[PDB]
């Protein structure tokens, strides 16, 4: 049947599949070891997108980890979900990048791409109806960006038509820790308009804005990030993994939210996401969470969504919702003038409504809430986002600071000067099309 | 066939039908289901007037209910007889009117003004031949003196043949209910007097002393004042709905008194009313039930009668009656009492017999009398009226509503104009 | 249906909203925990104008508790009606404004008035029958008055035409505490003229002599003196929670009671207001209380009712009372030739009479008594009233004493000077008018 794969690339790639994964387990009912339970085969209904069957019920997932260092990937083969994944799955690298490019382009990832595609190839030959990718990766990333970039020029080539998913963490214009990441955001942007259907953003302080008020977490760390990330990760393959009245697969999300063919970046939202204690004296209906949608304290990126013009808003919803004030709801939207669309887009809804409510974490700081909204809202304001990281790329570039390790690595001056070019008129086409 | 629906309109006259639709529920055997058990088909062939019968019998009473506010709907649904009417009619708005006329004029009644509009004609769409509206509201409030009175102004576009019954309460001298009631006063009677064609000044004050004298009852409950509202409006379309003798419509009740297109502001009776241990001590005869119509007594609003001439005396006498009787003493009330009527007007006394009494007598007599002591009913309001205009109180929440100033001068004007018209012929 | 919102501002908003709150929970029949008992659903008829639903029964209340300062605020999250209500509707202080005007309307509540009117509009979404504000403050307080007046600005903004109502303590001439408490009363009385629907006074003294005569409580403090001004609270309430023959909602008392759109200002009065012991030797009926509404001992603003003159006379009755004698002792008041009217309003009397009689509190010094009456009188001892507070404001202006705290907190000396013009024809007014 539909199948599809997933790639980790990155130490982003690592522990955000160490929680995705790990949220599957619960969502299906399928024990970490490697078998299932018995009790979990009603439960297990149209999982087999991701799990293969082995022998008695032993479900590998279709699952790739990419790493250029050995260290993050046996912290996978040290806990509890050792004996779930296949070990010639694990591709493993010694000598790192160290968030280069041309490290990470050419150095340590030509000597292991040839592995990988056959690893790819080898899984996806029993699929008859290969939909989609799931590759996590980075943008300052040695493997990060230079490897990523090289692996979507390569599966084009071998798969195209199929569909593909990136998913990634916006830096953030004034808390992030490598300097580089200027740098290889635009090298990770150059060749990746051409070989990527859509690549979704998230920032590490969007998310703490929501986890010191709402959670009420005063101790954040990386821990709580990945399970916060993975459910809208989860609420995306809900339309997929269950049987809903009106859902929608990979190759239709990109056809609703992709309007022209270079501007295909839209973003991610979730309510409600607040602690267990809040939800207690608070009845949270269907018009509650969706005006929740709509307010800047519920993007996850931080940027100006009232300086953003919506074009294509997605909404899926999870959890037993009626189609009428949801038919009311948006229209209520509507009716309040601060969404801005485009002149030539009012027919720009996606609905879709699962019967499945969200199930959290266990020993998590989420609640169990029957409605859920996972947004995506293409704007302009992605535009804004753009002016303050090309701000921070061209006046490093111009004192040529930090060029002294691209040099000898196998790379070229020149790429930087024409990728000026062409991040100079995509946030052009913003306001163009706008 | 001859077809009338019942419609309120405010606090007031939402709760006097509630009362009054049980005697007419128990006058004619019916149940909160509708079920007929009246054992008699005299309770039955002239059930139709105000009901539509529909799928096995269940009768719906021909009832609108409005209101500003949720608050009266849920007591009378919840109440007694509440299965017995139709959830089609309960419309209803959320403001409430404040006690403000151009809030339930204006604002906020003509809002609420066009979903019954279509219930008024959807009604009597259904019917071969209307026959005239009865309306139960207030005069005091702000509600049913706001809403049903712009409600009149819309019917004669619909209807302009038919009869128009506007039963509401009136300012007493003695204490006044509200702050604004002569203010609620003034501009309805001026919508009351271009298009409607009775109005029964019924006092809030004079009840009690019905109550207190006749019925000795210490603790009046608001179900019991308006109980003697109810048997008042019963008695007076008991031809309509029972046979007799001489039978006579509310158009015949309508011709025989208005003498002139303003002057129909008529008082109500009823006899007999006494407690209960005084029944066997009197005695039931025509002349024992006479004499007490005629009293200060039976005067249901606090207007002297001996201050004013009885133009047209209705006598609507209930229950099987020697006619030469009632022939003999309503000739022997003008040979007493030839001051107490008006002069030039001959054979003042109109009489209507059926011969069916109502339920729990032997002989009943339902009175309506024109006294032009009723006169007085005006001139103590227009004082009151022009007593906070001449200090310009009140005014922000009518102009700040966007009342005209002149609103109140032209119906001050045609105020006064109405007591000279008793005048000219007292 | 229709729904109140209340607002708790300053001290005296947070522990008079802690009896009138507390009061209700047993007028309905409501646990303080947060949910209910199934045993008062019969009791809880039309109990909706307060208290959402959420989940199984459990009743926030609408209540907005604002504060500058966090200590009082921790009361209500140290006791029992800790859990009842909403976490995120108490939005609190950090450092205080000590009864100061440009402290409190300037300072620290420009730093918190945009957090709370969110949540005034958050809640206020869900009515379709929004009638009125029970905003509870002081004269003299920072936040009492620097606040309040700032509040009442912008909610006519909002909303308009729906209906307020406040209750405040009235001043006493001879025992107050604060010394700013003359300037800042001028300072609430001047903008929030054109921004108050209503307002209610009362005084310190005049509930203390029934207190020591009629209660017997010579040890009565700020406990008993909440519990008091909470039963005339509840008791227009009554009119609105539950079904009456013939009741009174918010916009008609102001249409009755205000005949000019500046002295709206009536006063308050309750009895039979007693001790439990001589109850028992005295069979109250209508025409001893009636009659013992209008006599000096029963007004709850210490000043002279008889050289007043009243105006328009409200009264709202409990408990199983017949009209008959209502219909007569009114009639009698008016036989007696002491209570003077104006010549031009002879029409000045309000009906109402409700089923429920009083219901008194656990362990108070009240009794259970059928009959009560809520007088409200506005009369012309109100600017006898003014007399003794612009006699007290001006002679410390001139001397300019305490004038150096409102210079360096963004205030001007000119705003004094225009409330004395201000306040000068407003007690003229009761004269021309009368
Ligand atoms: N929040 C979060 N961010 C991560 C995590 N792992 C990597 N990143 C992001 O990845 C960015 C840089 O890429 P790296 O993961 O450090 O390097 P790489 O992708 O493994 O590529 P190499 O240099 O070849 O090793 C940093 O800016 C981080 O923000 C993670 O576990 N949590
Ligand atoms: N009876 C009584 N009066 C109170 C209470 N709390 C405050 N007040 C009155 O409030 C007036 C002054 O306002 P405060 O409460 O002291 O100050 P505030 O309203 O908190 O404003 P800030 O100065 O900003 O703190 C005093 O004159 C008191 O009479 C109370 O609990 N009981
Ligand atoms: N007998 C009786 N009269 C009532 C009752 N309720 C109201 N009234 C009368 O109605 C008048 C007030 O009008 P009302 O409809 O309540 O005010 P509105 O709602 O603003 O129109 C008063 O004079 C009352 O005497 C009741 O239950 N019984």
């Amino acid at each position: 049947m539909r199948e599809v794969i997933s790639i980790h690339v990155g130490q982003a790639g690592v522990q955000i599949g160490n929680a995705c994964w790990e949220l599957y387990c619960l969502e299906h009912g399928i024990q970490p070891d490697g078998t299932m339970p018995t009790q979990s085969t009603n439960e297990g209904e149209s999982f087999t997108t991701f799990f293969s069957d082995t022998g008695s019920g032993r479900y590998v997932p279709r699952s790739i980890f990419v790493d250029l260092e050995p260290t993050v990937v046996d912290e996978i083969r040290t806990g509890t979900y050792k004996k779930l994944f296949h070990p010639e799955q694990m591709i493993t690298g010694k000598e790192d990048a160290a968030n280069n490019y041309a490290r990470g382009h050419y150095t340590v990832g030509k000597e292991l791409i040839d592995t990988v595609l056959d690893r790819i190839r080898r899984l996806a030959d029993n699929c008859s109806g290969l939909q989609g990718f799931f590759v996590f990766h980075s943008f300052g990333g040695g493997t990060g960006s230079g490897f990523t970039s090289l692996l979507m020029e390569r599966l084009s080539v071998d798969y195209g038509k199929k569909s593909k998913l990136e998913f990634s963490i916006y830096p953030a214009p004034q808390v992030s820790t490598a300097v580089v990441e200027p740098y290889n955001s635009i090298l990770t942007t150059h060749t990746t308009l051409e070989h990527s259907d859509c690549a979704f953003m998230v920032d590490n302080e969007a998310i703490y804005d929501i986890c010191r008020r709402n959670l009420d977490v005063e101790r954040p760390s990386y821990t709580n990030l990945n399970r916060i990330i993975s459910q809208v990760v989860s609420s995306i393959t809900a339309s997929l993994r269950f049987d809903g009245a009106l859902n929608v697969d990979l190759n239709e999300f990109q056809t609703n939210l992709v309007p022209y063919p270079r501007i295909h970046f839209p973003l991610a939202a979730y309510t409600p996401l607040i602690s267990a204690e809040k939800a207690y004296h608070e009845a949270l209906s269907v018009s509650d969470i969706t005006n929740s949608c709509f307010e800047p304290a519920n993007q996850m990126v931080k940027c100006d969504p009232r300086h953003g013009k919506y074009m294509a808003v997605c909404l899926l919803y999870r959890g037993d919702v009626v189609p009428k004030d949801v038919n009311t709801a948006i229209a209520a939207i509507k009716t309040k003038r601060t969404i801005q669309f485009v002149d030539w887009c009012p027919t720009g809804f996606k609905v879709g409504i699962n019967y499945q409510p969200p199930t959290v974490v266990p020993g998590g700081d989420l609640a169990k809430v029957p409605r859920a909204v996972c947004m995506l809202s293409n704007t302009t304001a992605i535009a804004e986002a753009w002016s303050r990281l090309d701000y921070k790329f061209d006046l490093m570039y111009a004192k040529r600071a930090f060029v002294h390790w691209y040099v000898g690595e196998g790379m070229e001056e020149g790429e930087f000067t024409e990728a000026r070019e062409d991040l100079a008129a995509l946030e052009k086409d913003y306001e163009e099309v706008g | 066939m001859r077809e009338i629906v019942h419609v309120q309109a405010g606090q007031c006259g939402n709760q006097i039908g509630s009362k009054f639709w049980e005697v007419i529920s128990d006058e004619h055997g019916i149940q909160p289901d509708g079920t007929f058990k009246g054992e008699t088909d005299l309770q039955l062939e002239r059930i139709d007037v105000y009901y539509n019968e529909a799928n096995n019998g269940k009768y719906v009473p021909r009832a609108v209910l409005v209101d500003l506010e949720p608050g009266t709907m849920d007591s009378v649904r919840s109440g007694p007889f509440g299965q017995l009417f139709r959830p089609d009619n309960f419309v209803f708005g959320q403001s409430g009117a404040g006690n403000n006329w151009a809030k339930g004029h204006y604002t906020e009644g003509a809002e609420l003004v066009d979903n019954v509009l279509d219930v008024i004609r959807k009604e009597a769409e259904g019917c071969d031949c209307l026959q005239g509206f009865q309306l139960t509201h207030s005069l005091g409030g702000g509600t049913g003196s706001g809403m049903g009175t712009l409600l009149i102004s819309k019917i004669r576009e619909e209807y302009p043949d038919r009869i128009m019954s506007s039963f509401s309460v009136v300012p007493s001298p003695k204490v006044s209910d509200t702050v604004v009631e002569p203010y609620n006063a003034t501009l309805s009677v001026h919508q009351l007097v271009e298009n409607t064609d009775e109005t029964y000044c019924i006092d809030n004050e004079a009840l009690y002393d019905i109550c207190y004298r006749t019925l000795k009852l210490t603790n009046p409950t608001y179900g019991d004042l308006n109980h003697l509202v109810s048997l008042t409006m019963s008695g007076v379309t008991t031809c309509l709905r029972f046979p007799g003798q001489l039978n006579a419509d509310l158009r015949k009740l309508a011709v025989n008194m208005v003498p002139f297109p303003r002057l129909h502001f008529f008082m109500p009776g009823f006899a007999p009313l006494s407690a209960k241990g005084t029944q066997a001590y009197r005695a039931l005869t025509v002349a024992e039930l006479t004499q007490q119509m005629f009293d200060a007594k039976n005067m249901m609003a606090a207007c002297d009668p001996r201050h004013g001439r009885y133009l047209t005396v209705a006598a609507m006498f209930r229950g099987r009656m020697s006619m030469r009787e009632v022939d003999e003493q309503m000739l022997n009330v003008q040979n007493k009492n030839s001051s107490y009527f008006v002069e030039w007007i001959p054979n003042n006394v109109k009489t209507a017999v059926c011969d069916i009494p109502p339920r729990g007598l032997k002989m009943a007599a339902t009175f309506v009398g024109n006294s032009t002591a009723i006169q007085e009913l005006f001139k103590r309001i227009s004082e009151q009226f022009t007593a906070m205009f001449r200090r310009k109180a009140f005014l922000h929440w009518y102009t700040g509503e966007g009342m005209d100033e002149m609103e109140f001068t032209e119906a001050e004007s045609n105020m006064n104009d109405l007591i000279s018209e008793y005048q000219q012929y007292q």
